[PDB]
Order: structure tokens, then C-alpha cells, then sequence
């Protein structure tokens, strides 16, 4: 009391009440994104301190924009981020799953049960569920060259069914599949460019098997040179082409006016040497990351050539990959093997802007998207929707197993776990039962968002699954139950496996905390 | 006036009657300010 | 365990929230307000708005895009409406105020359906299907025009229709013809593209609005470099230079050491030798007038004067390239590279002087076939000049749209009435609870004729019903609202014409924006 142990202002809480409070906070976090799930899901608008707004349906984004400061609640944000990083789809199912796991075992915690029994039960249940998912998933060994594209198209269509571009999904899915059939063996995401141009309808978006990029700042003379070519050769450069000092360290000392004139002529001779070396290689289009002067612009205009400067590095690498040359930092050897080759080059007007198009390359490992919308958040949400489909297609190319969506696999796992629980005695039975009952929050949320009676549909689904109907889920349009494997609602098994592992890990971590201490400041 | 606020704080809007009243008052005031200096016997 | 107030979100005590229909309803209200501001600015009988800037400047305008751009709004739905209008301006250029009215009417009509127990996704789906039906029907009633230099009459009629709603309508035949001539002179026909950097629009206060003219040359805000040079040339051979009239100078660091008297005298001779050399190099090639991007010296100025060769100083880069394209010359960076084949030719170069002020301007005219054209606007107010510029831009954009696609429809509300009839007829065959959404779309598609009638001083419901009955009875989709009171309801003989892409864009863009608005159910924002 004269001298205290810790610094003044340290806040400590311990016992059952703090665990119950943590479980309560997780419910609020899950409620924040509860009604964004399914074909009938809405979306949220968030405004920050500066005034900019953002409209989203993606769970990870919404959780990121919320300034959560509760230590127990931050875990649900972390698991959503991890799920987004790994598979790219399913960042709301995991949150609801974790919250339901906590809420179903809250009453047992209230009775005074040791949390390690709960943790053991969760670990056993998760292992059993993952093994069942790996067992019952459908795969084809040597499917086809055409039955291997249709599967990816179905996966993309399912991935787009709850987004802003749902009505045009059949139009978009196709495109994204093509996008990932050109991306080599590493499938780098930087090889796909996304360009967003204001004005236009959503059906005016396009995919170019080639490259396209915006017009750069230009000097006088740019409007006096041709703007269409048929078989051009492209020179990609990393050299600054303008009249300038040779080096910052340079210094010139001279004694006669004749040598003064010679020095004056030397710079022009150097610049013209570079320009003639570029010209004699046969190139018709030149691109450079470094500035191009007005003298070079007029020189190229006088010989019917096209030039661009300050091109972004990503666009230049993309052009290299599409056309097949190499970036040159020197002009002393511009051979035929270091130049690109396209089939059409053009500059076109797209809704108030000018865009350069290189098209007609069949050896291209690159595609580019042009998205047409009506407002900034519209194209941003379109791009966010397309990213999920891209990631799903990449994951589906490697491992190709598919399970049915709509809640079929949730109910199958719930039935399996309930059948397993009756075998073992003790509190393990009750805990496995709670875990099994927590798995049917997905079909219930689908029905609730749609606007049905969830109790009747859940009873019918339970009866259908217990009898026999492995792939039976909810039909939203017909307001009933239906086979979701013949209605083509497919999704890779990695999504469910990762979601279960992450949700179980978060629940186990949150349950095992005894007390919380906060230091001042 | 609609209950929802469309404008920032300090922004202002005047509609038909008030707009015409303001415009006509301003124009007539400007005219009568300088009426007095017209013709061979105007003042300064 | 006493769940006392525990913190989840930073600044939880000041932030607000709205959930459910109430939030939805709020959005609708905001949208309606915005639309009700623009409704009175539609048609040939519409009025204008006056915006006072943040620094006190005044702008009198009629464009929807500019109106929504200068407003400072706080509600997010208002900003979405502003951006919808801006996008329509960006692609088409005309029809910036019809789209916001259509969106506001659509949102208003969705309210009663929301009150009857319909999921907003169902309303959005019905709107999308109705929009597809309307767009499919729209190109079935469209006629082509023909785009060719010889005729130019349909294009003049289209520009007249576009300009009929502006304050420039006191002389809109002249301005329509100016716009069509300018676009036809600049346009590229094989690639079907035009470039607005080759059209220079600029105005000067004073004179009369009818003094506005078209110059198939260039006009710059400069004058000759010596007060005693001649004010006109009639066979101009233009030499275009990028180098200043000074002795050369290397860019890298340099020093010239003077160590004696002979070195001093040699440098002194070298200077004037350089001056005489550059003047002689200019004169030898046969040039008659010189144009420079940079400044001169006193010696260079007097040497240009003494050798009977006028010059212009300190002209900008874009002006240099426009003069090069107009006169057919080439831009050279040195005197050594000047040759007789790189000179441009101009039939007349003159220095024009305006009224009691000291200003001057330089005009280059009577060039050969030129790809650069200038619009010269006059008027007695600055606001008049600004609005004339905006109206001319609208006309140019419309003619560009006609260049891109050459089939048109008829205005006055005829197209909207026909589309509404088609949508309702299709909706009569839809029994799957979606007929309500289609009928809402058809009802909200009929606010344009009603707005036109209300602005013109007639009675909306009776006029619209009469025209609808006539269209059903007869078989012509070219019957609209007689806004100018010429007696006839037929828009094909009244010559009211609009582009098809404009209508298609209005419908599709408004529908997609409405669908985006309907999807939102939650909103979180900090308090103030
Ligand atoms: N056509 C469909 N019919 C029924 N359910 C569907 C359909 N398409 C998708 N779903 C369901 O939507 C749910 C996911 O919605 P979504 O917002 O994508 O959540 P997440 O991003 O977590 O996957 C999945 O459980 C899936 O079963
Ligand atoms: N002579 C006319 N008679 C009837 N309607 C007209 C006439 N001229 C224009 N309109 C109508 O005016 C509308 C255009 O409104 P306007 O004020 O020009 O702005 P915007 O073109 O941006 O909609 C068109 O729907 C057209 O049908
Ligand atoms: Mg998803
Ligand atoms: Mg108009």
C-alpha cells in the first residue's frame, strides 16, 4: 500500500467473467458482417475520418475498415485476413463459424468446466471433419481438355454469384478463365493488368490478349506522327534520350573559341548518334521508362515513328512478356533478337482518355482487362469481385477436387459428427454434439438472408440427409431444397478445409486465455 | 425543406421566389446608385 | 457476469449507424431531392442556375454536369449522382441531366414496392430485365442518316436540336453550322476518330455574339517583336524554330579561360560573327517570316528588322505544333538544319487590334488544306463567353457521336413513350411476381414527357395520355410533346433528332446506378 507492485493505471480482469465478455465481443464482430452471405446478400458502406467512402460486400475488407480494438475480437480479423491470403474466397463463412463455435459452448463455460476438455473436443472434431471432406470430395483423374475448362467456369460462376456483377457472371467467368490459361506455370498475379475507365456500361468491358496502357505526357510534335501500324518492331529501352549534361561530376575547361564551338557540337553529335543507332535497327515503336526530349520527339516524327516516355515499369515488363524482347540500357547493339513484334498497334479514344493497344501476339503470356463503369467505387467493387474468381481459378487448376455448395457439405459433416458422438461417453459426447450443431449456421443464414422460413428447410434437409442425398442444399429461386451437384454449385474443397482449420484454431486460442492485463498508455 | 441534409455547413440555396427577389433588388439598387450622374446636369 | 459497457470500436461513443429499410429510405429521399433540383432545367423551355464559387466568382449555367460539379454536397448518394452525371458527360457529352432525372424517378418508384414486401434484389432484377427489353426495342425504331461532306443537312439539324436548349439559341443556326464544319474539317474518316487537340476554342470579351466565327488557320495572343515591323504579309513563308536567338551554350558545366588581350578580342569578334551568321542562315533559305519559341536579343531584333523579315517571340509549344500542322511546315531545332523544304506556307498573316485597349492578336489564314481549326467567340459578358464555350463543346461532342455511329431516333419524348409501351406489353406476359418491377420501370420511364410538359406550361397527364393513345392507335413512334407550340405532334417533320448511343447509354447507366444504390443496407459514419 505504501509502494504498489505495478504502475498506476494497470487494468486487470480474470476469471469466468472475462472469458464470457470475450465470447460476447466475438458475437458483435460476427454480427457486423452477418447479412452479406449468399445470393441474396447486401453490402455495407463505410466512411473514414477524411470523408472518402467505400462500398463493399467482401468480408475481409469490411473487417479491415472497422477500427476494432478489443484484444479478443482482433483474432476474428486475423483469421479473415489469413483466409483471404491463402485461398482468396470464403472470408465470411470462417467468421460466422468461429462465432458459432464460441456461442455453442458458452453455457458449458458458465457451469464451471475446464477449458482444456473443450479444446480437446474441438481438435478431435476438426480432424474428423477434415478427413471426411478429403474422403467424399469428387475428382476426375483424366477428365478432358474440355471438361477441364467447364469445371473452372462453374467454379468462377459460383464464386461470382453473390457480387455486384452477378447478372453478367456468364459473361465475366469465361473471360477470367481465359486470363488464367495464359499465365505460364508460376501464375504470377502481376502478369494480369486491371485498368478502370470511367463511363460506359458493364457489358462494354473487354479483355485484350496483348497489352494496353494509358497515354503519357508528351511534348510538341507528338501530334504529327502516325498512330497505326501493321507489322511494327518495338524497341524497349531504359535510356534517357534528351540533350543533357553527360555526368553530374563533369567539368569543362577550355581556352579557345574554336574548341568552344567544337564542345557545343559534341552534345548534338552524341544525341544524334543515339538516335541514328535506334533508327537503323528497323524499329517503328520505341518505349522508355526514362524521359524523351522534344528534340527526339521531332526527330522521330520527321521519320514516321512513334515514341513514348516515362512508361510505368510494370507496363514495360508486361509489354516485354507479351511481345518478347528485352529492356536495353544501351543502344550500342540493337540486334533483331532484342526487339519485340506485334500484329497491330493503335492509339484509341476510350471514354475521355487515350489508350495505346498492342494486340495480335499469339505467343503472349499476358492478358489485360479494361473495366467500364459509372463511378469510382463501382469499378473498385468490380475489380474486388474479379479478384476472388481469379484466385479460385488458380487454386482449382492445381488440385481439381469439387464439393457441392449451398450448405450440403455443412449438413453432411454435421450428420457425420452427430453419428460419431453417440459412440463415445462423457462430456466429450456433449462437446462433439455442440460442435456438430454449430455447423448449420451457414444454411440458416442463407435462408434468413433470402427471406424464407429456416426451420422448415432445415428440418427437411436433416431428414433428407439422415435417410438414403449427400449433395442436397437450398434452392434459393424455387424456395426449397434441391440437389446442388446437378444444379452446378461447385467449389474447391480447399476453401472448406482451410475455413474449418482457421475457425477451430481461433476458437481454441480464445478459449484458453485466463486473464487480461492492460498497461498505461 | 426536406429533412435530409444534402449540403455542407455554410452552404446556401435560394429557390424561385427568393432568387428572383434577390436578383431584382440587387439590379435595381445598382441602377439607382448611378442614376444621379446622368445628363448635362448630373452631380459627382 | 455484468456485461458493463466494453469497448470494441475506436471512438465508439461518437460514431453513428443506420440499418435496414430506414437507411434505404434515407437514400431514396436524398436522391429525390437531387433530381427535383434538376427537373426544372430540362427541355427548350428550361431555366438556368447561378452558382457562386467559394472565392466569390459567379457562373450562370444550364449543363447538368457543371451544375452537379460546382455543388458541394455531404450525402454520399448525392456524390454518386454527381459521378453518374460526370461519367455520362465523359463518354457522350450530351444528356447529362436526363439521366439523373431518370435515376431519381426509378428510386422514387421503387419505394412503394419496398413498402409492399419485396426483396430489393428482386426489384433490381426486374429493372435489369426491363432495361434489356427497352434497349432491344430501341434500335428497332432507329433510322440511319448518312455522314458525308456534300450534304451536311442532317448534321446541321442534329446540332440545331442540341443547341436549342441553350442561351446561344438566339444565333444557333450559325453556331450549329460552325460546329459541323469544324468537325468535318478535323475528323479522321478511315479510323472514325476525331481529336479535340486539333480544335482550338477561345473567346475574347467585347463585340457581339454574332461576331463569332470559324478560322481555318491559327490565332495567337502575340505580336511582332519590333514596333516598326510591318503589320501584314501576304505570301508568308514561315520558318519555325525551337532555338533561341543567342550564341550557343553547352549544358554541362563549362568555363572559358581568358588569359590575354588577344583572347578578349577574339571572343569579341566571335560574338558578332555568330549573330551575323545566324541571321544570314535564316535569310538564305528564302524565308519571309520567322517564329521562335524563346526570346531574342536587341542585336538579333534589329538585325531581323534591318533585313526586312518580321518575327514573333515567346510563343508556346502547343501553338508551335498547331502552326506546324496548319501551314504544313516542320519544326527545326537549329539554324544549320534549316532547308527550303521545311518552310510552311500561309496565304495571309495579320496583326488584328481590338478596341481602346493596348492588346493585339496574330491571325494566320488562307492556308492550304489544314487539319487545325479555331473557333473565335465574342460577346458582351464573361458569363456569355463561358456558356457559349460549353454549348459549342456539346455540339461538337454530338457531331462526334454521329461520326462514330450513324443512326438516330426522334426526341420530344417519343422514344420514351414507345419504350414504355414495349416494356408494359412485355410485362403483361410475366406472371412470376416480376411484373410489378417491370411496370415500375415503365411508369418511371415516363417522367421525361411529363417534365417537358410541366416546363412548357401545359397539363402533364392529359397531354401524355393523348400522345400515348395516338401512338397506340396509329403506328408511328415519332409522336412527342409539342413544346414550342407549332401545332403538330410529329417530331419527324419538326426535325427533332437525337443519337441512338446517347439514349442507350442513358438507360443502361441509370439502371446500373440504381441497382448499385438498392444493394446498400448499412452505413457507418463519424459524427460532428
Ligand atoms: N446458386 C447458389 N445457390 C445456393 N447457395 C449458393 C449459390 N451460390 C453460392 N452459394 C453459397 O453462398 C455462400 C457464400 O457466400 P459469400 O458471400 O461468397 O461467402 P464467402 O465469401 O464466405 O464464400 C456459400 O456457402 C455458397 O454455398
Ligand atoms: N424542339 C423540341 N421539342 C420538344 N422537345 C425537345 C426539343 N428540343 C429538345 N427537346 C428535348 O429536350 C431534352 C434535352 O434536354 P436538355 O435541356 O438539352 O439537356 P440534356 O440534353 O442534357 O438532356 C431531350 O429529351 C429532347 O427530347
Ligand atoms: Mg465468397
Ligand atoms: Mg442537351
Amino acid at each position: 500500500t505504501p509502494v504498489i507492485l505495478l504502475k498506476e493505471g494497470t487494468d486487470s480482469s480474470q476469471g469466468i467473467p472475462q472469458l464470457v465478455s470475450n465470447i460476447s465481443a466475438c458475437q458483435v464482430i460476427a454480427e457486423a458482417v452477418r447479412t452479406t452471405l449468399g445470393p441474396r446478400g447486401m453490402d455495407k458502406l463505410i466512411v473514414d475520418g477524411r470523408g472518402k467512402a467505400t462500398i463493399s460486400n467482401d468480408g475481409a475488407t469490411i473487417l479491415k475498415l472497422l477500427d476494432v480494438v478489443h484484444p479478443a475480437a482482433k483474432t476474428l480479423v486475423d483469421i479473415a485476413k489469413s483466409q483471404d491470403a491463402e485461398v482468396g474466397d470464403g472470408t465470411t463463412s470462417v467468421t460466422l463459424l468461429a462465432a458459432e463455435f464460441l456461442k455453442q459452448v458458452k453455457p458449458y463455460v458458465e457451469e464451471g468446466l475446464h477449458p482444456q476438455i473443450i479444446i480437446r473436443a474441438f481438435r478431435t472434431a476438426t480432424q474428423l471433419a477434415v478427413n471426411k471432406i478429403k474422403e467424399i470430395a469428387v475428382t476426375v483423374k483424366k477428365a478432358d481438355k474440355v471438361e477441364q475448362r467447364k469445371l473452372l467456369e462453374k467454379c468462377a460462376m459460383t464464386a461470382l454469384s453473390s457480387k455486384l456483377i452477378s447478372q453478367q457472371k456468364a459473361f465475366f467467368a469465361k473471360m477470367v478463365v481465359d486470363a488464367v490459361m495464359m499465365l505460364d506455370d508460376l501464375l504470377q498475379l502481376k502478369m494480369i493488368g486491371i485498368k478502370k475507365v470511367q463511363g460506359g456500361a458493364l457489358e462494354d468491358s473487354q479483355l485484350v490478349a496483348g497489352v494496353a496502357f494509358k497515354k503519357t505526357f508528351s511534348y510538341a510534335g507528338f501530334e504529327m506522327q502516325p498512330k497505326k501500324y501493321h507489322n511494327p518492331k518495338i524497341a524497349l529501352l531504359n535510356v534517357e534520350l534528351e540533350l543533357k549534361a553527360e555526368k553530374d561530376n563533369a567539368e569543362i575547361r577550355v581556352h579557345t573559341v574554336e574548341d568552344y564551338q567544337a564542345i557545343v557540337d559534341a552534345e548534338w553529335n552524341i544525341l544524334y548518334d543515339k538516335l541514328e543507332k535506334i533508327h537503323h535497327s528497323g524499329a517503328k515503336v520505341v518505349l522508355s521508362k526514362l524521359p524523351i526530349g522534344d528534340v527526339a520527339t521531332q526527330y522521330f516524327a520527321d521519320r514516321d515513328m512513334f515514341c513514348a516516355g516515362r512508361v510505368p515499369e510494370e507496363d514495360l515488363k508486361r509489354t516485354m512478356m507479351a511481345c518478347g524482347g528485352s529492356i536495353q540500357t544501351s543502344v550500342n547493339a540493337l540486334s533483331a533478337d532484342v526487339l519485340g513484334r506485334c500484329q497491330v498497334f493503335e492509339e484509341t479514344q476510350i471514354g475521355g482518355e487515350r489508350y495505346n493497344f498492342f494486340t495480335g501476339c499469339p505467343k503472349a503470356k499476358t492478358c489485360t482487362f479494361i473495366l467500364r463503369g459509372g463511378a469510382e467505387q463501382f469499378m473498385e467493387e468490380t475489380e474486388r469481385s474479379l479478384h476472388d474468381a481469379i484466385m479460385i481459378v488458380r487454386r482449382a487448376i492445381k488440385n481439381d477436387s469439387v464439393v457441392a455448395g449451398g450448405g450440403a457439405i455443412e449438413m453432411e459433416l454435421s450428420k457425420y459428427l452427430r453419428d460419431y458422438s453417440r459412440t463415445i461417453p462423457g462430456k466429450q459426447q456433449l462437446l462433439i454434439g455442440a460442435y456438430a450443431k454449430a455447423l448449420e449456421i451457414i444454411p440458416r443464414q442463407l435462408c434468413d438472408n433470402a427471406g424464407f422460413d429456416a426451420t422448415n428447410i432445415l428440418n427437411k434437409l436433416r431428414a433428407r440427409h439422415a435417410q438414403g442425398g449427400t449433395w442436397y442444399g437450398v434452392d434459393i429461386n424455387n424456395e426449397d431444397i434441391a440437389d446442388n451437384f446437378e444444379a452446378f454449385v461447385w467449389e474447391p474443397a480447399m476453401v472448406r478445409i482451410n475455413a474449418l482449420t482457421a475457425a477451430s484454431e481461433a476458437a481454441c486460442l480464445i478459449v484458453s486465455v485466463d486473464e487480461t492485463i492492460k498497461n498505461p498508455r | 425543406l426536406a429533412p435530409v441534409n444534402i449540403f455542407k455547413a455554410g452552404a446556401d440555396e435560394e429557390r424561385a421566389e427568393t432568387a428572383r427577389l434577390t436578383s431584382f433588388i440587387g439590379a435595381i439598387a445598382i441602377g439607382d446608385l448611378v442614376k444621379s450622374t446622368l445628363g448635362p446636369k448630373g452631380m459627382d | 457476469e455484468y456485461g458493463r459497457p466494453f469497448l470494441i470500436i475506436k471512438d465508439q461513443d461518437r460514431k453513428s449507424r443506420l440499418m435496414g429499410l430506414e437507411a434505404l429510405k434515407s437514400h431514396i429521399m436524398a436522391a429525390k431531392a437531387v433530381a427535383n433540383t434538376m427537373r426544372t432545367s430540362l427541355g427548350p423551355n428550361g431555366l438556368d442556375k447561378m452558382m457562386v464559387d467559394k472565392d466569390g466568382d459567379v457562373t450562370v449555367t444550364n449543363d447538368g454536369a457543371t451544375i452537379l460539379s460546382m455543388m458541394d454536397v455531404d450525402h454520399q448518394i448525392a456524390k454518386l449522382m454527381v459521378e453518374l452525371s460526370k461519367s455520362q458527360d465523359d463518354e457522350i457529352g450530351d444528356g447529362t441531366t436526363g439521366v439523373v432525372v431518370l435515376a431519381g424517378a426509378l428510386l422514387e418508384e421503387a419505394e412503394q414496392l419496398l413498402d409492399r414486401g419485396i426483396h430489393p434484389i428482386r426489384i433490381a432484377d426486374g429493372y435489369e430485365q426491363a432495361a434489356r427489353v427497352a434497349i432491344e426495342h430501341l434500335d428497332k425504331i432507329s433510322d440511319s442518316v448518312l455522314v458525308d461532306i456534300k450534304d451536311t443537312e442532317p448534321l446541321i439539324q442534329t446540332a440545331k436540336t442540341t443547341l436549342g436548349s441553350k442561351v446561344v439559341n438566339s444565333c444557333h443556326r450559325q453556331m450549329a453550322e460552325i460546329a459541323v464544319n469544324a468537325v468535318l474539317t478535323v475528323a479522321d474518316m478511315e479510323r472514325r476518330d476525331v481529336d479535340f487537340e486539333l480544335i482550338k476554342v477561345e473567346g475574347k470579351v467585347g463585340g457581339r455574339l454574332e461576331d463569332t466565327k470559324l478560322i481555318k488557320g491559327v490565332i495567337v495572343d502575340k505580336d511582332f517583336s519590333h514596333p516598326q515591323m510591318p503589320k501584314k504579309v501576304e505570301d508568308a513563308k514561315i520558318a519555325i524554330l525551337t532555338c533561341p536567338f543567342e550564341p550557343p551554350k553547352p549544358k554541362t558545366k563549362h568555363k572559358l579561360d581568358v588569359t590575354s588581350v588577344e583572347d578578349y578580342k577574339a571572343l569579341q569578334k566571335y560574338e558578332k560573327e555568330k549573330f551575323e551568321e545566324m541571321i544570314q542562315q535564316i535569310k538564305e533559305t528564302g524565308a519571309n517570316l520567322a517564329i521562335c519559341q524563346w526570346g531574342f536579343d536587341d542585336e538579333a531584333n534589329h538585325l531581323l528588322l534591318q533585313n526586312n523579315l518580321p518575327a514573333v517571340r515567346w510563343v508556346g509549344g502547343p501553338e508551335i505544333e498547331l502552326i506546324a500542322i496548319a501551314t504544313g511546315g516542320r519544326i527545326v531545332p537549329r539554324f544549320s538544319e534549316l532547308t527550303a523544304e521545311k518552310l510552311g506556307f500561309a496565304g495571309l498573316v495579320q496583326e488584328i487590334s481590338f478596341g481602346t485597349t493596348k492588346d493585339k492578336m496574330l491571325v494566320i489564314e488562307q492556308c492550304k488544306n489544314s487539319r487545325a481549326v479555331t473557333i473565335f467567340i465574342r460577346g458582351g459578358n464573361k458569363m456569355i463567353i463561358e456558356e457559349a464555350k460549353r454549348s459549342l463543346h456539346d455540339a461538337l461532342c454530338v457531331i462526334r457521336n454521329l461520326i462514330r455511329d450513324n443512326r438516330v431516333v426522334y426526341g420530344g419524348g417519343a422514344a420514351e413513350i414507345s419504350c414504355a409501351l414495349a416494356v408494359s406489353q412485355e410485362a403483361d406476359k410475366c406472371p412470376t411476381l416480376e411484373q410489378y418491377a417491370m411496370r415500375a420501370f415503365a411508369d418511371a420511364l415516363e417522367v421525361i414527357p411529363m417534365a417537358l410538359s410541366e416546363n412548357s406550361g401545359m397539363n402533364p397527364i392529359q397531354t401524355m395520355t393523348e400522345v400515348r393513345a395516338r401512338q397506340v392507335k396509329e403506328m408511328n413512334p415519332a409522336l412527342g410533346i409539342d413544346c414550342l407550340h407549332k401545332g403538330t405532334n410529329d417530331m419527324k417533320q419538326q426535325h427533332v433528332i437525337e443519337t441512338l448511343i446517347g439514349k442507350k447509354q442513358q438507360i443502361s447507366l441509370a439502371t446500373q446506378m440504381v441497382r448499385m444504390i438498392l444493394k446498400i443496407d448499412d452505413i457507418r459514419k463519424p459524427g460532428e
